[PDB]
């Protein structure tokens, strides 16, 4: 049985993976755009 | 003064036997 | 404590004037490099 | 160097010194774990501070 | 190549600012550490978890704004935006205290990144790690004052908050119930900061003043080329004036370099470690045998039994309005004073 | 079959001063604590 | 209300003012 | 025995501050 | 790259930070904080 | 020569084992005379009536203290800024019991330390070394003036001098705190900048030049012994502590230059100290630190207290306890 | 040949444009009566 | 040596430069302005106007003394300042 | 039991200096070979 | 000024280290009793 | 804290003969 902490708690958890995949997604994206070259 | 008197043997081993092992390393490394 | 007022103001006195005869004996002159 | 009947018994768990799978191996895999022990952390450490409030779970010297 | 080989390509690159892998760490946590404190200090009141202004705002100024600590009644609570207590509601997370852990939780982890960008940036350029090794003393003085020691308290609220007055009164409230003067481990780190300052004055100093002539002005600071292989100033004549002026001095320039990170950082360790003391309550407050003779002895006075009365004093002349949640009523009659004042 | 990982150990004078300076120093400021 | 627009009324223009402004140097920004 | 204490620590510093100095390792220039 | 001389910019910073460190100078004695 | 040529030359020696020169010739038997007596009054000396209240504060080791609480107290108020020699009083027995040996440490020791700053200079210039050691040291210097001098000046006792111990150090700094708000004065936070900024800096360049050793040694042998005394050559690569450090910020927060790196360590800690010895030099003369209490009010009047009103709650507890017995009348002006 | 937008002008502009901001923010505070 | 970017004395003595930034510095500085004078900073962040500190007749402090009940409390005390 | 403090003090001392000082010209004559 | 000729090295073999710490391990416990009373 | 002396001395004569034995000098020929 689901409470508001726990409702509050998945809240924190899907907003910081939401966080974390703009930041690798963003990131991932640029360095495949300007790459260093050999 | 009522100090506590295992203070002087605190205090004196606390002295006695890191000096002591401070010595004889140093007196070791002198003699080669 | 007269006698010891007396000995200590000749001691100060005495250290006193080693103190700025020496500085007149040409301190300048008692470097390494130049002896002006 | 010294065998021993006790060794030679030993001797082949000592043997893949610098063994390695290939690449990447069961990376994903060990990181898959991870991030669910994380979010396992986060729940021990919730439920005793207090932050999380489960139904029949009394953090307090009363259980 | 991979795409993980790729990602690391472009955050190691040689730019303006080096990001590296431990940027996604310190780059967010550090940005909203500041931010965070700038935001409360300037705009964010204490008013409904301490009885205070601490703002701008209300006409505070910088030397008495502070994000100041939560409420007892929050225990050691994360007090997460989301969480039980301010509900997703980020006006009531301010008034209830939450920049405080927002600031002290990203801080914690933005220090985190920035030693690991030292490990990071030492292994790429090839150079050993002792830099990174001596920011464990600021690491151990923060997690020891502003997360250890509110745990073990009655909660985060006799923390300190972050503002400059609002430390001194951090400090005086040390002096008045935990008498942390008289404690060695403080004692030590006074030695390792007043020694590590010593050490930073006298080693300027002593360079600076044993140069050799390596060019012809007068400003000798255009005299060096930090591609040159020659020691700009003489260790010869540095070690002799010290040995003559002092008894001693530094012969070995690694020995002499390696002292002086270990001065400090090995005093701010000492400091941590009373303060876990303190966490506790566990304090080097009183000396049993002078207690024992003054109790007797109305007499005995040292400069030891003097300071306790102005502890005395400190405690029951600040507690009612700086821990307002106890509801301490003092009648006048009850303050400690002294004859007059 | 003698062991092949002994080192000789040393401590120089400089580090027996140093470290008799620490423990004395360190006695004295602890003794005061100890006797309480 | 009616506050939330005026606070950002001159952050908006600040913005439209350097976008146009460097809008061609930014087109460059192609390899 | 306390004050014995204090003032036996105190006088072996003092001790060691002459063997620092007048029987120091010379430094010299190799 | 250049068209404005730096000593030019630099004054009319600095004179721009003086006068804002100046306001809240000012400020300290009007209004709220003045404690009148 | 004649004899005093070899007296001057023999105390200018650049040869003996320990400088003496014409400082020297001040500076050994002051701080001998010092040093002397304040061995023995710590150890041996009797209760000293500091606040002229006939209230003796006990403060040596056979009258019960031990390394902490242990002082040699400053003299009684009642003397206030006369000169206390020995021969001014009537008996030793008079001179321990209103602090005398405080009056003879501290003079012969500001005497003492003045020449050997002197003598920085002195042997700097026989050396043929740069002259300015010795305005480092004027800091600490200055410092102890401040404590041991000018405050008792401005407060017109040597009585409120600094203790000479470790707990009565303490007790001067918490009185001076309730009477000059010494924390929220900003020449003792340029202090807390000096000195928490010299043991930054301490640590940063030792660290960075320990980085950056040159491997000269092996793993078994202490790293300290690829340097040797007089070395031609310098032990670390400089420009890689630039390049590491360069980038740990960005490239111009880093120095370049060995010589202006070693000026800004010697000036940032003397800097501050300066500072923080002409903050209790000014607090001498009751030029105090920010008041701001009760600057905040609200629109009827009721005073919102800030953290300063908090502060000032522990300032009012020092100042009604301390010196218990020793006010009459309810302002305390000096 | 430079670019314009890069890490570093992302840096700058993260902390320079809040501050600024901030900066008037505290100027309106001075003109604030009780 | 450059990390290659566009060095900095040479960005603000730029014309560019300041035709971009003689508006946007101003305007930020405004927005700032008026989210003070617009009172709207304090309904933001919750901080107490000059006369929302008591209700007209009290002395004692609205202080937080739950920790759950915490948001309902501070919002009751708004109440009675009314 | 009732028992002399100092007897503590001073078996210690008993042992320890003398075995110390043993201990040092064992250690120091081992080098020498 | 010469170096002192008269020096000489010290030696204490193990056998004599083993034989003097059992007579002074042996000599505490034969008056511990006493020194305790 | 008399029985812990004597009973740590008879505990140090034991490790005492345990090294005396074990570990001695070994005599060698000639
Ligand atoms: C070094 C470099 C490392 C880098 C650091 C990186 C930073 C990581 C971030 C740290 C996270 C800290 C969160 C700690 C929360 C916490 O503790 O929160 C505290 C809670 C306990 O809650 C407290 O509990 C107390 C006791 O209650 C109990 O007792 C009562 C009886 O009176 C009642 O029965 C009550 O119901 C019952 O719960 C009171 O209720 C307090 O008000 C309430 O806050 O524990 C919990 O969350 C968890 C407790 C389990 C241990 C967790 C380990 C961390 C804690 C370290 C403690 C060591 C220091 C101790 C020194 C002292
Ligand atoms: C380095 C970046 C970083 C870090 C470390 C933190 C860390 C923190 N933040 Mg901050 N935050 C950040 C960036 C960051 N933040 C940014 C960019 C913003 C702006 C949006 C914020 C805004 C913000 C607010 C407003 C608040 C925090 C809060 C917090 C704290 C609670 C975190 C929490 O419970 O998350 C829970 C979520 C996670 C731990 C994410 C877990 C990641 C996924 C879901 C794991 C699932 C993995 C899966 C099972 C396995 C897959 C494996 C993989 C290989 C695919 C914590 C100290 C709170 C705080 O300080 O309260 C006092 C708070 O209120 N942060
Ligand atoms: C974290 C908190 C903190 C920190 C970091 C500091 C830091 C400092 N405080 Mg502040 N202070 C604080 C809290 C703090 N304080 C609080 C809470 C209070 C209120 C209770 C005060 C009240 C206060 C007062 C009242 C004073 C300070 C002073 C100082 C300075 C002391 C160091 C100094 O004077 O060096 C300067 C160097 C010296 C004093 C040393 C001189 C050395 C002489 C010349 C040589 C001595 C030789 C020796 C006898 C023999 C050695 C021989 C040996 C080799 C055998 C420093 C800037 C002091 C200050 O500014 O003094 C100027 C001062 O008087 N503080
Ligand atoms: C108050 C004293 C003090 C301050 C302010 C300070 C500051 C700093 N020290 C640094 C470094 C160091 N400090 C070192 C030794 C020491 N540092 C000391 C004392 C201090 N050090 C002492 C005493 C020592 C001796 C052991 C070393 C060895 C280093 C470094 O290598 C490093 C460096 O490069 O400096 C040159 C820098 C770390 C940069 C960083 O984390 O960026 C990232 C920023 C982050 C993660 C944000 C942290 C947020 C903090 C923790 C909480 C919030 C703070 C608020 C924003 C402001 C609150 C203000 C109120 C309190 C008034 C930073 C400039
Ligand atoms: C009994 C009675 C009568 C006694 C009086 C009692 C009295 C009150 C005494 C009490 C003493 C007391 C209790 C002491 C307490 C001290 C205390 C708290 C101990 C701290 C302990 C401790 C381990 C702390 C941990 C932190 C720590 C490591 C601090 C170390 C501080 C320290 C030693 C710094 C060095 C200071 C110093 C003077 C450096 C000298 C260096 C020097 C010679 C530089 C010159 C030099 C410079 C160059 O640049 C070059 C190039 C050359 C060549 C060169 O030479
Ligand atoms: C450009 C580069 C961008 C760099 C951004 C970097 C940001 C990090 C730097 C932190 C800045 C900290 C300074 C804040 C001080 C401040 O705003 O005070 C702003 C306050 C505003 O002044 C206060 O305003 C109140 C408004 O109600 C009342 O009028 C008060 O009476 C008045 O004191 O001013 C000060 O207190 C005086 C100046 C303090 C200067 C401190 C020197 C810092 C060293
Ligand atoms: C309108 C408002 C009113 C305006 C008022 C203006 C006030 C500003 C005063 C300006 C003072 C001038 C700077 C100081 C002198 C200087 O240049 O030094 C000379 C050297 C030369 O630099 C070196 O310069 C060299 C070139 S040369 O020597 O200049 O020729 C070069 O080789 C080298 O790389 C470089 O580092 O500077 C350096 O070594 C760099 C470090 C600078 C350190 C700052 C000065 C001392 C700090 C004391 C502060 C302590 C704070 C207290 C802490 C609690
Ligand atoms: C809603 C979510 C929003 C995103 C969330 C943010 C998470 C990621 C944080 C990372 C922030 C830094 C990104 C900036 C990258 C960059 O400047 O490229 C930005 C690129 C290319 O810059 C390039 O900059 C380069 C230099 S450098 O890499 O910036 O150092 C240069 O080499 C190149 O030629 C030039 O074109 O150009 C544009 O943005 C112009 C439009
Ligand atoms: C009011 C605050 C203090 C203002 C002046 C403080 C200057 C800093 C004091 C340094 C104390 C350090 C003493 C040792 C350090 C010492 O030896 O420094 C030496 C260092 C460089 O010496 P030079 O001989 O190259 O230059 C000084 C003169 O010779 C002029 O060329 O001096 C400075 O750079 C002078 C800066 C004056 C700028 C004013
Ligand atoms: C010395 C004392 C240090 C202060 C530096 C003095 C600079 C002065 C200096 O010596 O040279 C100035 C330097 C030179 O720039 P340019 O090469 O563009 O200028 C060339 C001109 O000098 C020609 O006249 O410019 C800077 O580096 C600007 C710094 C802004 C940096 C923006 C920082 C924002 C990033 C966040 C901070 C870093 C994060 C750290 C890790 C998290
Ligand atoms: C918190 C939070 C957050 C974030 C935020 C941020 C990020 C912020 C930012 C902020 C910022 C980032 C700000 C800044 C500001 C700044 C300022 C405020 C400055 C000022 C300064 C000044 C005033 C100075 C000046 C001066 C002086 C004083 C003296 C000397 C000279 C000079 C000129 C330097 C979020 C979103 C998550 C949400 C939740 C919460
Ligand atoms: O601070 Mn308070 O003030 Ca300067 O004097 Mn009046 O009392 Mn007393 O003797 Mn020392 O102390
Ligand atoms: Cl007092
Ligand atoms: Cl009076
Ligand atoms: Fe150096």
């Amino acid at each position: 049985t689901i409470t508001p902490s726990l409702k509050g708690f998945f809240i924190g958890l899907l907003s910081g993976a939401v966080v974390l995949g703009l930041t690798f997604a963003v990131l991932i994206a640029i360095s495949q755009i300007d790459k260093v070259q050999r | 003064m009522e100090v506590n008197q295992l203070g002087l043997i605190a205090t004196a081993l606390f002295v006695l036997v890191p000096s002591v092992f401070l010595i004889i390393l140093y007196v070791q490394t002198e003699s080669q | 404590m007269e006698t010891l007022k007396i000995t200590v103001y000749i001691v100060v006195t005495f250290f006193v004037l080693l103190f700025v005869f020496g500085f007149l004996s040409g301190d300048p002159a008692r470097n390494p490099k130049r002896k002006d | 160097a010294r065998r021993t009947w006790l060794g030679d018994i030993l001797r082949p768990l000592n043997s893949e010194y610098g063994k390695v799978a290939p690449g990447w191996g069961t990376t994903p895999l060990m990181a898959v774990f991870m991030g669910l022990f994380l979010v396992f952390l986060l729940i021990i450490l919730e439920i005793y501070n207090s932050t999380l409030i489960l139904d029949g779970v009394n953090v307090s010297w009363k259980a | 190549r991979g795409w993980f080989d790729i990602l690391d390509d472009w955050l190691k690159r040689d730019r303006f600012v080096f990001v590296g892998w431990s940027g996604i760490l310190l780059f967010p946590c550090a940005y909203l550490a500041l931010g965070g404190w700038l935001t409360g200090t300037t705009f964010v009141t204490s008013w409904y978890t301490h009885g205070l202004a601490s703002s701008y705002l209300e006409g505070c100024n910088f030397l008495t704004v502070a994000v100041s600590t939560p409420a007892n009644s929050m225990g050691h609570s994360l007090l997460l935006l989301w969480g039980p207590e301010a509900q997703g509601d980020f006006t009531r997370w301010c008034q209830l205290g939450g920049l405080w852990t927002f600031i002290a939780l990203h801080g914690a982890f933005g220090l985190i990144g920035f030693m690991l960008r030292q490990f990071e940036i030492a292994r790429l350029v090839g150079v050993r790690p002792y830099n990174a090794i001596a920011f464990s003393a600021p690491i151990a003085v923060f997690v020891s004052v502003f997360l250890i020691y509110p745990l073990g308290q009655s909660s985060w609220f006799f923390a300190p908050s972050f503002g400059v007055a609002a430390i001194f009164r951090f400090l005086l409230f040390f002096q008045g119930f935990h008498n942390w003067t008289l404690n060695p481990f403080h004692m030590m780190g006074v030695a390792g900061v007043l020694g590590g300052a010593l050490l930073c004055a006298i080693h300027g100093a002593t360079v600076e003043n044993t140069l050799f002539q390596d060019g012809e002005g007068a400003s000798t600071f255009r005299a060096f080329n930090p591609t040159q292989a020659e020691e700009t100033y003489s260790m010869v004549t540095a070690n002799r004036f010290w040995s003559q002026i002092f008894g001693i001095a530094f012969s070995n320039k690694r020995w002499l370099h390696f002292f002086m990170l270990f001065v400090p950082v090995t005093g701010l360790w000492m400091s941590a470690i009373g303060v876990v003391g303190l966490a506790l309550n566990l304090r080097s407050y009183d000396f049993i045998s002078q207690e024992i003779r003054a109790a007797e002895d109305p007499e005995f006075e040292t400069f030891y039994t003097k300071n306790l009365l102005l502890n005395e004093g400190i405690r029951a002349w600040m507690a009612p309005q700086d821990q307002p949640h106890e509801n301490f009523v003092f009648p006048e009659e009850v303050l400690p004073r002294g004859n007059a004042l | 079959e003698p062991n092949p990982n002994r080192q000789p150990v040393e401590l120089n004078r400089t580090s027996l001063y140093l470290g008799l300076l620490l423990i004395l120093v360190l006695a004295l400021l602890f003794s005061s604590y100890f006797f309480n | 209300d009616w506050r939330v627009l005026v606070v950002l009324l001159p952050v908006l223009l600040a913005a439209g003012w350097a976008v146009r402004n460097i809008l061609p140097y930014a087109v460059k920004q192609v390899q | 025995m306390e004050t014995i204490t204090y003032v036996f620590i105190f006088a072996c510093i003092i001790a060691l501050f002459f063997f620092a100095i007048f029987f120091r390792e010379p430094p010299r220039i190799t | 790259g250049g068209r404005i001389p730096l000593w030019i910019v630099a004054t009319v910073a600095g004179m721009g930070v003086i006068v804002i460190v100046g306001l809240f100078f000012y400020g300290a004695y009007a209004g709220l904080g003045s404690s009148l | 020569a004649n004899l005093w040529e070899r007296f001057c030359n023999w105390v200018t020696s650049t040869d003996n084992r320990l400088y003496v020169g014409w400082f020297g010739v001040i500076m050994i038997p002051t701080l001998l005379a010092a040093t002397i007596c304040f061995v023995i009054a710590f150890i041996a000396a009797p209760p000293v009536d500091i606040d002229g209240i006939r209230e003796p504060v006990s403060g040596s080791l056979l009258y019960g203290n031990n390394i902490i609480t242990g002082a040699v107290v400053p003299s009684s108020n009642a003397i206030g800024l006369h000169f206390y020699p020995i021969w001014e009083a009537a008996s030793l027995d008079e001179w321990l019991y209103n602090g005398g040996p405080y009056q003879l440490i501290i003079f012969h020791f500001l005497l003492g330390a003045s020449c050997y700053m002197g003598r920085q200079w002195e042997l700097s210039y026989r050396l043929g070394m740069r002259p300015w050691i010795c305005v480092a040291y004027s800091a600490p210097l200055a410092s102890a003036f401040a404590v041991f001098l000018i405050y008792p000046i401005g407060q017109g006792s040597f009585s409120d001098g600094m203790p000479l111990g470790i707990s009565g150090t303490f007790n001067f700094m918490i009185v001076f705190q309730a009477e000059h708000n010494i924390l929220m004065h900003p020449f003792h936070q340029l202090g807390v900048a000096g000195v928490f900024g010299g043991a930054l800096f301490c640590a940063m360049h030792g660290s960075l030049v320990t980085s950056s050793l040159i491997r000269e040694t092996t793993e078994t042998e202490s790293a300290n012994y690829g340097y040797k005394f007089g070395q031609e050559e310098e032990t670390y690569n400089i420009v890689a502590a630039h390049g590491y450090f360069g980038r740990l910020i960005f490239q111009y927060a880093s120095f370049n230059n060995s010589r202006s790196l070693h000026f800004f360590l010697a000036a940032w800690p003397v800097v501050g100290v300066w500072f923080t010895a002409l903050g209790i030099s000014t607090m001498a003369f009751n030029l105090n630190g920010f008041n701001f209490n009760h600057s905040v009010i609200d629109a009827k009047g009721n005073v919102i207290n800030t953290w300063a009103d908090i502060i000032n709650r522990a300032n009012l507890g020092m100042e009604v306890m301390h010196e218990r017995n020793a006010h009459n009348f309810p302002l305390d002006l000096a | 040949s430079y670019p314009i937008f890069t890490v570093r002008w992302v840096a700058v502009h993260t902390l320079a444009v809040p501050t600024i901001f901030f900066l008037g923010a505290i100027a309106a505070m001075q003109f604030i009566q009780r | 040596g450059t990390t290659g970017e566009r060095p900095f004395s040479d960005i603000i003595t730029s014309v560019r430069y300041w035709v971009i930034h003689s508006i946007t510095i101003p305007a930020l500085f405004i927005a700032g302005w008026l989210f003070v004078s617009t009172g709207l900073a304090y309904d933001v962040f919750g901080t107490p106007r000059p006369d929302s500190y008591y209700a007209q007749e009290q002395r004692s402090i609205p202080l937080v003394t739950d920790r759950f009940e915490a948001k309902q409390q501070v919002e009751t005390f708004l109440e009675q300042l009314k």
